[PDB]
């Protein structure tokens, strides 16, 4: 056999144990056959297995055969197969069970099971062979458009490889299918298969090629296999008649080109795949070759095109602000304090509502005592609402909470205590479906209005911005013009001028000259944050090619020092001025750095240099001026203003200053008079 | 390398961990990969059980949030389950904790703070588990090898997304089947 | 093993099968232990077998072996003996 190996005995079980191996490397088209990305062997292969060591211990016919759960091929060192032979009974019945386990797997790990079945003696001399002249195709048959198949078993999900797509022509007959099924590629070596399992598959595969199967678009494997027979030896192309058994079942009866009957099968039943039942293969990505990185999308609907109204019950505490919206809209049946009260009005004849909206309040305390009261709540009130007998709880029932989510790729805030409740209700409107649903507000009492239409919307969870309804999406995340920048692979790169002349143009670049070895009297700084002058835009801009570097400023943590350096040491904190630093790493020189005060702030820390050694050199060193001179400041409401403000006052000076009329609280608040 | 007996909710225990850091090698960066499951239908889920699996998620992040406001970290990592996003059945408080956590990662961002939450797939490589990749494989949730899992570590670092959500799907079998959640409508 | 083979695996049962060809051609001494006309395996040999088995597959201790009936050595061409090994139950007994 070409995959079994010799029959190795048994005497407890009493019987024998076929062992065999798996692996591409020596069967490649073991992996040719894969359902929805998953290459798995076809039951057809079960068969041939079954009938070559049936036929040699007696029970050459097989009474059924059950497939519990397909094994799947992975990559090079496939998994180990036995099939195991039972004893004869008192009628010469024999067992089976097959059983596969990884390769080289450890003896304390236990084997999948994958399929079992019963096997019986079956004399062939009662209808050995056919007639070799009856008209086939059968007379009015309708050809079935074969042209591109493969292609069309592929966008369903049945990804068969070189090996199995071997199905040239076929007719439907009412209830009946006639096909054509002949291997791609014909096997030369001496250890050959009967037939091949890729050639019963193929005769499989005529199934999907009638009607004999729901209109579910779903795909179905066989499962279950009773009455099979083969006579013959050593047959490479078929002609197949199908017809249905039962109303569920199928009978399948394949000749030779001759008519001589190879394999009959009395009755197959197939059934949808379990999704559960795939671990990748990879062989063609039909989702997620490797895995992927995805996030959440928060995506605005369309403003409706019409007024949208529920039947509205607010149980509990009333957001003021939130019932106003509701009943715009006409939909507000009842205020109640809590359900028990809400239970009692409706059996006493109030209006049965379609939505009852229990409003979440803000403002608990992010810690661990709000989060247990926040859920156990909930969770003692869906507990009371699937108790509700009645009319009432075939309401749906909104947890209308506030800011529990981040609606916008921003510094949005969020709740992270009420966004422990939106994750109990997430797990328990998979538990009872069409049950509850989750709408998170923002503070905008607009928002309130606009939750009708919510709920006009069949999502399960919602999200309103400005009066605006968001549905949240999973996307695989991509680059985006007219969004964040990515950065090189490189670990050194840059903020950079695109030359282009627009903001669009600025683009994270590489900068080697920053990972390069150190000249004397210089570092290497780890970048934390680095400042930005108006000049910096001003830069960006401009339609030449070649531009000057941007940033001049910033603070972090140094990772080298030249030998010549003292007073700086790999790992100290420091801030200063050095160009090209709009990325995480830098290289400067050591005499214009500082180290960071204790308790500030990268960001802090990389603001100042700029603004204040401009101030500083300006006052001190051009100026010279002396305590009790008088100063003008131009804009000192600006960057480089506040800080002249600020030494000046320090340094005994009379300062007069200019700014816009709105900024003129900014130098009040800097120490200067309405007169000043 | 060192390896420390700490209940991260106990914010003694932290505190006395955290203490004995050496000076001259500050704390820096945080990688928060402790969790624990304890299953059960929301009719069934009991108030331990509630306090089990928050225990090692929010009571831990939160201890770690408070008692570093002091260093300025340059990455704080919080690892998740995409079970807190798709509502994995019969795991009502393992969604709420981890949830909890992506929100308290987007609550740090709003603050100008370093965070990212990792609401992790189906790893490769622990009967409380076995439990879990039965419901996570039933919804399409395929197992990421270790190596790849790691590179989507790696290449997150590199998104400014506070929520994000490394994963493989295998979104065919779903839309066969027709049991294609509405979050995942939009990758048909 | 100088009468044991590898061990076969062996899902159903679970655990594995150790097969073995007896001979006197190939093992002399099989047949120089006889009782009453009847040359016979002893009952050491199958403590042997467990024993080796048994370190191997993590029960190196016998806690109970039972002999049923002799096994008889004829001329050449003695009988092949196969032994089995149990799956591990909740206890680690086999
Ligand atoms: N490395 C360098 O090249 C370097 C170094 C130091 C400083 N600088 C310069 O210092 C500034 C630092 O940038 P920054 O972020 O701190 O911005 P900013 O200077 O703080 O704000 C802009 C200021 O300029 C005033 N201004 C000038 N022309 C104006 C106009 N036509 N209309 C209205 N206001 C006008 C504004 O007056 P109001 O107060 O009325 O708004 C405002 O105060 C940059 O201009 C930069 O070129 C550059």
């Amino acid at each position: 056999h070409p995959l079994l190996g010799g029959a190795v005995e048994l005497p407890d079980r009493g019987g024998h144990v076929y062992p065999a191996r798996l692996g591409v490397r020596h069967h490649p088209w073991l992996g040719e056959h894969a359902l929805l990305g998953a290459a798995i062997l076809p039951g057809a292969a079960y068969a041939e297995l079954a009938l070559w060591a049936g036929r040699r211990d007696g029970a050459g016919r097989i009474e059924e055969l059950t497939l519990d759960a397909p094994l799947v091929v992975a990559d090079e060192s496939a998994a180990q197969l036995r099939l195991v032979v039972g004893p004869a009974d008192a009628e010469g019945r024999r067992q089976l069970t097959v059983h596969s386990r990884a390769d080289g797997a450890d003896a304390d790990t236990a084997w999948t099971r994958h399929a079992q079945g019963t096997l019986v003696p079956a004399d062939a001399d009662a209808a050995w062979s056919g007639e070799p002249g009856a008209p086939w195709p059968p007379a009015g048959a309708e050809p079935v458009e074969v042209a591109g198949l493969y292609d069309r078993f592929a966008d369903r999900g049945y990804q068969y490889g070189p090996s199995f797509r071997g199905v040239r022509a076929a007719w439907r007959a009412g209830d009946t299918v006639y096909a054509e099924v002949a291997l791609p590629v014909p096997q030369p070596g001496s250890p050959r298969f009967g037939v091949h399992p890729a050639l019963l598959d193929a005769a499989f595969q005529a199934m999907s090629l009638g009607a004999f199967f729901p209109e579910d678009g779903q795909v179905r494997m066989p499962f279950a296999l009773r009455g099979v027979s083969s006579s013959g030896v050593g047959a490479d192309r078929l002609r197949v008649t199908i017809s249905p058994a039962g109303a569920e079942a199928v009978r399948i009866a394949c000749v030779d080109e001759r008519g001589n009957p190879v394999v009959v099968i009395d009755s197959l039943v197939a059934r949808a795949v379990p999704v559960e039942a795939l671990t990748p293969g990879t062989p063609g990505i039909p989702g997620a070759g490797d895995g992927a990185l995805h996030h959440v999308a928060w995506t605005a609907r369309p403003e409706p095109g019409v007024a949208a109204v529920q039947r509205w019950a607010v149980v509990g505490a009333a957001d003021p602000g939130l019932a106003g919206g509701l009943d715009r809209a006409g939909g507000l049946c009842g205020a109640y304090p809590d359900l028990a009260a809400l239970v009692a009005a409706v059996a006493e004849g109030a209006a049965l509502p379609d939505v009852v909206a229990v409003p979440v309040p803000s403002g608990a305390p992010v810690g661990p005592d709000a989060v247990r009261a926040t859920v156990l709540g909930a969770l003692d009130l869906i507990r009371a609402w699937l108790a509700v007998e009645g009319r009432l709880g075939l309401a749906r029932l909104a947890f209308v909470t506030t800011s529990a989510v981040a609606v916008g790729d921003g510094t949005e805030h969020v709740d992270p205590v009420s966004a422990a409740l939106w994750g109990l209700v997430r797990s328990a409107q998979s538990e009872e479906p069409g049950r509850f649903v989750l709408v998170d507000l923002d503070a905008d009492p607009a928002s309130a209005s606009a939750l009708p239409a919510a709920l006009a919307a069949r999502e399960p969870q919602l999200a309103v911005r400005a009066g605006a309804v968001h549905v949240p999406r999973l996307v695989r995340h991509r680059p985006r013009p007219d969004g964040p920048l990515t950065p090189p692979a490189g670990a050194a790169w840059r903020l950079a001028a695109g030359g282009q002349g627009t903001l669009e143009g600025l683009a994270l670049v590489p900068a080697p000259d920053a990972e390069a070895p150190l000249t004397p009297g210089q570092v290497r700084v780890a970048v934390r944050a680095a400042g930005v002058n108006f000049r910096d835009t001003l830069i960006a801009l401009g339609m030449y090619p070649g531009t000057p570097v941007l940033g001049a400023e910033g603070a972090g943590v140094i990772t080298e020092v030249a030998p010549d350096v003292a007073g700086f040491a790999p790992g100290d904190r420091v801030l200063g001025m050095w160009t090209g630093g709009l990325g995480p790493v830098a290289v400067a020189d050591a005499r214009m750095l500082a180290r960071v005060p204790r308790g500030w702030s990268y960001a802090e820390a990389a603001s100042v240099p700029a603004v204040f050694l401009t101030a500083h050199y300006a006052l001190t060193r051009l100026a010279g001026i002396r305590p009790g001179q008088s100063l003008l400041v131009h804009a000192g409401a600006g960057g480089v203003g506040m800080a002249t403000l600020q030494l000046a006052r320090h340094l005994g000076v009379e300062v007069y200053a200019t700014a816009s009329r709105g900024k003129w609280d900014t130098l009040r608040g800097l120490g200067l008079d309405d007169a000043h | 390398v060192t390896v420390v007996a700490c209940d991260a909710a106990d914010r003694v225990a932290l505190r006395r961990l955290l203490d004995g850091i050496p000076a001259a090698h500050p704390l820096t960066a945080v990688v928060h990969a402790a969790g624990v499951l304890d299953d059960a239908t929301i009719t069934a889920l009991t108030a331990g059980q509630v306090d089990a699996v928050l225990r090692p998620k929010a009571d831990a992040v939160v201890n770690l949030h408070e008692l570093t406001r002091d260093r300025e970290l340059s990455a704080f990592v919080l690892f998740s389950s995409a079970a807190a996003l798709f509502g994995s059945p019969g795991q009502g408080n393992y969604s709420a904790a981890n949830g909890f956590v992506d929100a308290f990662a987007q609550y740090r961002r709003a603050q100008g703070l370093h965070a990212v939450s990792l609401a992790w797939g189906l790893w490769a490589d622990h009967l409380d588990q076995e439990g879990m990749r039965r419901r996570m494989a039933r919804g399409g949730v395929l197992p990421l090898t270790t190596d790849q899992g790691l590179a989507l570590f790696d290449a997150a670092q590199l998104v400014d997304e506070a929520l994000q959500v490394p994963i493989r799907l295998n979104v065919g079998a779903l839309r066969a089947a027709g049991k294609v959640p509405a979050l995942l409508a939009d990758l048909v």
